[PDB]
């Protein structure tokens, strides 16, 4: 049995690595976290810290605000019941305004107020924590593909929760928070818009998905085949070949015809998932505003 | 024909059956044994789909379809035109899967490197095996294997989903989503950590691994760039193993609608008969 | 109407992304060449992009890709075949001039740097104060070749600092120098260290290293590929 690399045989520790600096205002960093033998079989054992700052508070406490709404509603919905709350977790449902109060803020939070309430604490939360990916890129002196790969997720959450209501002239048209109450919207929403299998944009954000599958399956596995020679260590790689670059691009030149190099692969990465989310949220917003009707609008192939 | 370092990689060696019968390049594709395997496979393969399809009258790409026996075949063979195709197809199919592994595993071994992609591959494979070997075997019929076509392979998808009401609720399927949106995630981010430390802000110097700051700056953890490596490849390997066993436990070990499968848990004696709330 | 715009739209972007991704990951390797080292006649209809430069830091220099492609090194291989496509024999000893399994690429002949501009990687004894934290400790272990023989003696792990981990076993040969296997192929048994790419024999041939307590990339990359080329090399005198 060849050893494989999915698992350590020897962890090392040394000093809390504590990062660097650059334009980080270290005033707003914690101390570290435990260090977990556990993690470190696969990843690294050290947790933390972490960076607080104005807008992560902002955020955390904006999105507990969102969960606790949501909590709040369930409970009440199993009538302080603690056994029910348990038993009819994944059925209880904050579900949105009815269609009647349009996109009117005037709906009984036992009816909607609640939901608005709830998607409020989510939007700040959500956008808070984008500018977080981009700040913490900033002082750092990195590039901004982060915050723009998640702007990409971003875009079908926007979408689902918030363009497309106000779209479609209504919040009743939105996501209701429960765990089975999700799939319930997703299947309807499908059914209701002549099945999204018709929706070209529905089937390129599958192929995507796969494909990002695919990708990381294969750049993964390419990495571990090709770490006896330093392979993980795609920056120095980028900057100085080395013959783990090589024989990466070799196996799939010889095996596929074409191949990589050490950052284009990451480039494929990217847009490979970035563009699942991109095509996805299109697909959604033109459902209602535009085509009714997936099957009917591809029968015209227009 | 080869890339600027390719050469001294192009040595003698690493097959599996042949010794240097077939060890040699056409062009960039390294050939083998299991080159030639492959090509005999899918030609085949790509013949009898190209044969199927006059059978059926077009040769439109999006409605040339290749439909397996009928259910009551069971589990013999079919008429050419009825199912036989189908099912040399997919002896063809697997036949060009494995070899293409199997020159994987040859390529492998003429550069020194790891089994992971091939191991990886396998996985793919698999879920392949269960729809169209697998469960069908299991099942009684050939017949319940999705058909070879564009669209017409989705409207598999779809009658075999609602003959579950939604399929959302088979757990295993819940899983396997998971895995697959979280390896989406973990591409989307480890592609844009790298590309941020490569490409840094204009005018300053690439940055470093040390990327585990930014990371732990965000999140409070890092997983490490090894660590990465082994996520995507954990993660995505695991999504496929889940929609394997999602689909390998329906239509056998669980029949009926997905959505009642979860009355085990409101059913339990200590809450079952509480009221109040959505099952009271 | 609108969808139609948009998804006719989408293909065109997609097609000029294919081509913008295609481009990117031709910046080495590239152009391509004969089995002579000369310009190949057709190179595809992929153009070399714009070049790039990259910025190293500590006062490295810079890298600008695309850019002239050498080996920088010579390559001991010959023919075998009177046309394109056929294997090249080693002309001499493949583990030891570093060809096949056991190449090596001419990288930089320092060593990889951390964030801070010091040595990544260091010899435990000498980082301060890294120690086994989990899992066997192989330092002390009798190393195993390939041919079931002792080959030698672990002395330490080199390990990498800012990434918390082993990457090397530094071990003692019969006359008293030490070589760096790679972490990744080796197995820690727990009476044994176990090498299954060479016999024992094969050990003293590892490449050496310059200064006893740091490694370079070139150095890496030689021990690395003749380690590696063992599995395909050493496969006579093995067993298991
Ligand atoms: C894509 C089209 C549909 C969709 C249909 C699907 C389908 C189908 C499935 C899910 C499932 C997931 N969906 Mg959904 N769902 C979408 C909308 C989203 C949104 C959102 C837009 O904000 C959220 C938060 C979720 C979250 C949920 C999770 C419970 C689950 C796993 C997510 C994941 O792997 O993320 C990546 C993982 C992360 C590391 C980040 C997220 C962490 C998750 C676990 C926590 C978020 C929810 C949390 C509040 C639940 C805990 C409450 C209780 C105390 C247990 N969905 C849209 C509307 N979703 C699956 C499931 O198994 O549900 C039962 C499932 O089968
Ligand atoms: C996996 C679960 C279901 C199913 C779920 C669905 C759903 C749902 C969708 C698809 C869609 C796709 N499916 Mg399907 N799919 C099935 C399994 C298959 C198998 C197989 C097992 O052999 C194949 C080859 C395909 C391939 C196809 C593609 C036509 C299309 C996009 C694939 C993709 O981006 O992958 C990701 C991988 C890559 C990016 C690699 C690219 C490889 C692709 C492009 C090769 C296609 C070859 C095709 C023309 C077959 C011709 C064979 C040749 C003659 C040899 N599916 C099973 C039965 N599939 C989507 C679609 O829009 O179709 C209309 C879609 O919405
Ligand atoms: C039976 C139901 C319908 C269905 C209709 C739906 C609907 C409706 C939708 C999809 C969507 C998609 N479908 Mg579909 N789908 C069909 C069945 C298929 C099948 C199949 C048959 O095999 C497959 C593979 C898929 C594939 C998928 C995905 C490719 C795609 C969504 C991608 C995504 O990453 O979302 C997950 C990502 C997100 C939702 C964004 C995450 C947003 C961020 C901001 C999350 C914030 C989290 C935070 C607030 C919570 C913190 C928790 C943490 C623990 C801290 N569908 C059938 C036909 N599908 C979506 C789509 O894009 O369609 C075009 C969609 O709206
Ligand atoms: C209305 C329909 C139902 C439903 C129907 C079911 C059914 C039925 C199935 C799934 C399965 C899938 N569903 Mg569903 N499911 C739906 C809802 C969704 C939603 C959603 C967001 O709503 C999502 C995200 C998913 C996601 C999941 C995945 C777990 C799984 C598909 C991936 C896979 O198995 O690949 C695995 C990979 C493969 C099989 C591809 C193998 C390819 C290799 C081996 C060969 C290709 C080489 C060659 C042909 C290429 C050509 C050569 C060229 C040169 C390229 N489902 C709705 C509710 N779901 C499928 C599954 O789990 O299958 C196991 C499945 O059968
Ligand atoms: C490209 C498409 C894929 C994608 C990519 C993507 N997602 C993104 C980004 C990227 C590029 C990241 O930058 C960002 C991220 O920060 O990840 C690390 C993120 C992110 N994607 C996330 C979720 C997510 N994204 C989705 C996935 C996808 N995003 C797609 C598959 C999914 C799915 C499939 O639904 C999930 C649910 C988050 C991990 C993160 C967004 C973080 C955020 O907006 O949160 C702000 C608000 C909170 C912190 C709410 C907390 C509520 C918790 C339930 C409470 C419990 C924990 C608590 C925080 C502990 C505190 C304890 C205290 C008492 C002290
Ligand atoms: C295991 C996790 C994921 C994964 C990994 C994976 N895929 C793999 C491998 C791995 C590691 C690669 O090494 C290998 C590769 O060569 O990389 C490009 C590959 C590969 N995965 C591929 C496709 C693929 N992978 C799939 C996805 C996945 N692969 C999972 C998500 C799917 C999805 C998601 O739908 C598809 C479409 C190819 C690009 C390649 C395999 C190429 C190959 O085996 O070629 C040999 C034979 C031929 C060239 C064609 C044979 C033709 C047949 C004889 C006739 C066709 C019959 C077929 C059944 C008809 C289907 C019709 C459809 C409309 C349904
Ligand atoms: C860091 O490392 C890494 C690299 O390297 C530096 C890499 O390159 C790669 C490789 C990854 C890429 C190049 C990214 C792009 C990849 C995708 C989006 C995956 C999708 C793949 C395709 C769309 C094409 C695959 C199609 C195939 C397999 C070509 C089929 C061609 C034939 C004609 C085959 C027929 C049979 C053959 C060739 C056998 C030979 C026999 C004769 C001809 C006789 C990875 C993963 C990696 O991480
Ligand atoms: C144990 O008990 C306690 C109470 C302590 C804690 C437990 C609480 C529990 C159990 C809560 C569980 C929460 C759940 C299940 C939430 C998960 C729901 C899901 C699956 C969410 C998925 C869909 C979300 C989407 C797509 C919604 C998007 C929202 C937006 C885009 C924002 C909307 C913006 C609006 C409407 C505000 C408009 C106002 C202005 C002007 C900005
Ligand atoms: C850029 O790649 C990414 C890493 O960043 C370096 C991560 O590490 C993780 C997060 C890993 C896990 C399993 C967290 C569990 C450990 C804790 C905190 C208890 C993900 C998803 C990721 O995509
Ligand atoms: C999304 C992954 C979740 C990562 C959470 C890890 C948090 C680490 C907390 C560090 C702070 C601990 N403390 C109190 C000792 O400072
Ligand atoms: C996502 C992180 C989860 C980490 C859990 C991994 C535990 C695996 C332990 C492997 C066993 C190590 N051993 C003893 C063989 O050396
Ligand atoms: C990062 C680029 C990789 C390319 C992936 C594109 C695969 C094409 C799949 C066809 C989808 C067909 N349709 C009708 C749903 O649009
Ligand atoms: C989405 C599938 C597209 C099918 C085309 C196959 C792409 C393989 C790459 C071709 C390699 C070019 N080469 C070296 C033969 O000239
Ligand atoms: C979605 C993936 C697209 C597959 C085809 C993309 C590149 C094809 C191969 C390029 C030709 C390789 N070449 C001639 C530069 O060596
Ligand atoms: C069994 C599935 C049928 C195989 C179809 C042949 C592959 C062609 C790819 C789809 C593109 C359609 N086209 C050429 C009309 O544009
Ligand atoms: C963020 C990386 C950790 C993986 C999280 C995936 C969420 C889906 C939960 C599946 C876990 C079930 N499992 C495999 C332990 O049985
Ligand atoms: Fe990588």
């Amino acid at each position: 049995a060849e050893y494989q690399n999915i698992f350590s045989q020897v962890q090392v520790r040394g000093p809390a690595d504590l990062g660097m600096t650059e334009d980080v205002n270290l005033a707003n960093r914690s101390g570290v976290g435990p260090f977990s033998t556990l993690l470190g079989w696969f990843g690294n054992a050290q947790l933390g810290p972490i960076y607080l700052g104005s807008l992560g508070v902002l955020s955390l406490f904006s999105g507990l605000m969102w969960f606790f709404t949501i909590g709040i509603w369930f409970w009440y919905q199993a009538g302080w019941n603690p056994a029910v709350f348990l038993r009819d977790l994944f059925f209880f449902s904050l579900e949105p305004p009815a269609p009647e109060y349009g996109l009117s803020f005037a709906a009984p939070l036992k009816e909607g107020g609640l939901w608005l309430i709830a998607s409020f604490f989510m939007f700040v939360a959500v956008w808070s924590w984008w500018g977080r990916t981009y700040l913490r890129a900033q002082a750092l002196g990195m590039g901004k593909h982060t915050a723009w790969a998640f702007l990409s997720a971003i875009w079908l959450w926007m979408v689902l929760g918030f363009i497309r209501p106000i779209l479609m002239g209504s919040w009743s048209e939105a996501v209701p928070y429960g765990i089975f109450s999700h799939l319930d919207w997703t299947n309807n929403f499908s059914l209701v818009h002549g099945n999204l299998f018709y929706n070209p944009f529905h089937g390129l954000s599958i192929a995507f998905l796969y494909g990002s599958a695919l990708l990381f399956a294969m750049h993964g596995a390419t990495i571990l085949a090709v770490s006896r020679f330093g392979g993980e260590r795609e920056l120095e790689q980028i900057a100085d070949r080395g013959t783990a670059a090589e024989r990466a691009a070799l196996f799939w030149r010889w095996t596929m015809g074409f191949n990589a190099t050490m950052e284009g692969i990451h480039r494929w990465a990217i847009w490979m998932a970035v563009l699942v989310t991109l095509t996805g949220g299109i697909g959604i917003l033109l459902s209602g505003t535009v085509v009714d009707n997936w099957y009917v609008w591809g029968q015209n192939h227009g | 024909a080869l890339l600027s370092f390719e050469r001294k990689y192009r040595v003698p060696g690493g097959t599996l059956v042949g010794g240097n019968l077939f060890d040699f390049w056409v062009g960039p594709f390294y050939v083998g044994f299991f080159g030639v395997a492959t090509f005999f496979f899918a030609a085949l393969g790509i013949i009898l789909i190209a044969w199927s399809a006059v059978l059926q009258g077009t040769w439109n790409p999006q409605l040339i379809s290749v439909y397996p026996p009928a259910l009551e075949y069971g589990l013999g063979g079919a008429p050419l035109a009825k199912g036989g195709l189908w099912q040399i197809i997919t002896i063809c199919a697997t036949g060009a899967f494995v070899s293409w592994a199997l020159r994987e595993v040859e390529i492998c071994r003429k550069l020194g490197i790891g089994y992971h992609i091939p191991f990886a591959f396998a996985f793919a494979i698999l879920a392949y095996l269960t729809l169209v070997l697998f469960r069908p075997v299991m099942m009684g019929a050939w017949g319940y294997a999705f058909p070879y076509g564009i669209w017409t392979h989705l409207d598999w998808v779809s009658n075999t989903g609602y003959t579950y009401g939604n399929f959302h609720y088979n757990p295993a399927h819940m899983i396997a989503i998971s895995f697959f949106f979280t390896n989406a995630l973990a591409l989307a981010l480890h592609g844009a950590l790298v590309l941020s430390a490569a490409n840094p802000e204009k005018g300053k110097e690439m940055r470093t691994p040390d990327e585990d700051t930014f990371f732990r700056d965000l999140v409070g953890y890092s997983i490490g760039t090894l660590g990465i490596h082994r996520l995507g490849l954990l993660l995505s390997l695991s999504a496929v193993f889940f929609s394997a066993l999602c689909m390998i436990i329906t239509g056998t070990i669980w029949f009926d609608q997905w959505v009642d499968w979860w009355q085990w848990w409101v059913k339990l004696p200590w809450w079952a008969n509480i009221p109040g709330g959505i099952n009271g | 109407d609108l969808a139609s715009l948009a998804i006719y739209s989408f293909w065109i972007f997609l097609a000029g992304l294919i081509y913008y991704l295609q481009t990117e990951n031709m910046r080495e390797g590239y152009p391509l060449e004969n089995e002579d080292g000369t310009p190949a006649a057709n190179q595809g209809p992929f153009p070399l992009p714009k070049p790039k430069t990259f910025i190293l830091p500590h006062g490295r220099g810079t890298l600008t890709v695309p850019g002239p492609e050498s080996e920088d090194r010579p390559i001991a291989l010959a023919r075998t075949a009177v046309s394109e496509g056929f294997p090249h024999a080693p002309t001499g000893d493949p583990m030891k001039d570093g060809v096949g399994p056991a190449s090596w690429v001419a990288r930089r002949d320092l060593p990889e740097l951390d964030g801070h501009g010091h040595n990544k990687i260091k010899p435990m004894k000498a980082a301060a104060g890294f120690h086994v934290s989990a899992g066997k400790n192989p330092i002390g272990l009798p190393v195993r070749g390939c041919d079931l023989e002792i080959a030698g003696k672990v002395v330490d792990i080199w390990v990498d600092i800012p990434e918390q981990m082993a990457r090397f076993l530094e071990v003692e040969l019969k006359d008293g120098s030490t070589r760096l296997l790679p972490m990744q192929m080796v197995k820690v048994q727990s009476n044994r260290v176990h090498v299954n790419a060479l016999s024992s024999d094969l050990f003293a041939g590892i490449p050496t290293i310059k200064s006893p307590t740091e490694v370079t990339l070139l150095e890496e990359d030689k021990i690395c590929g003749y380690v590696a080329g063992g599995l395909m090399y050493a496969a006579p005198k093995r067993k298991s």
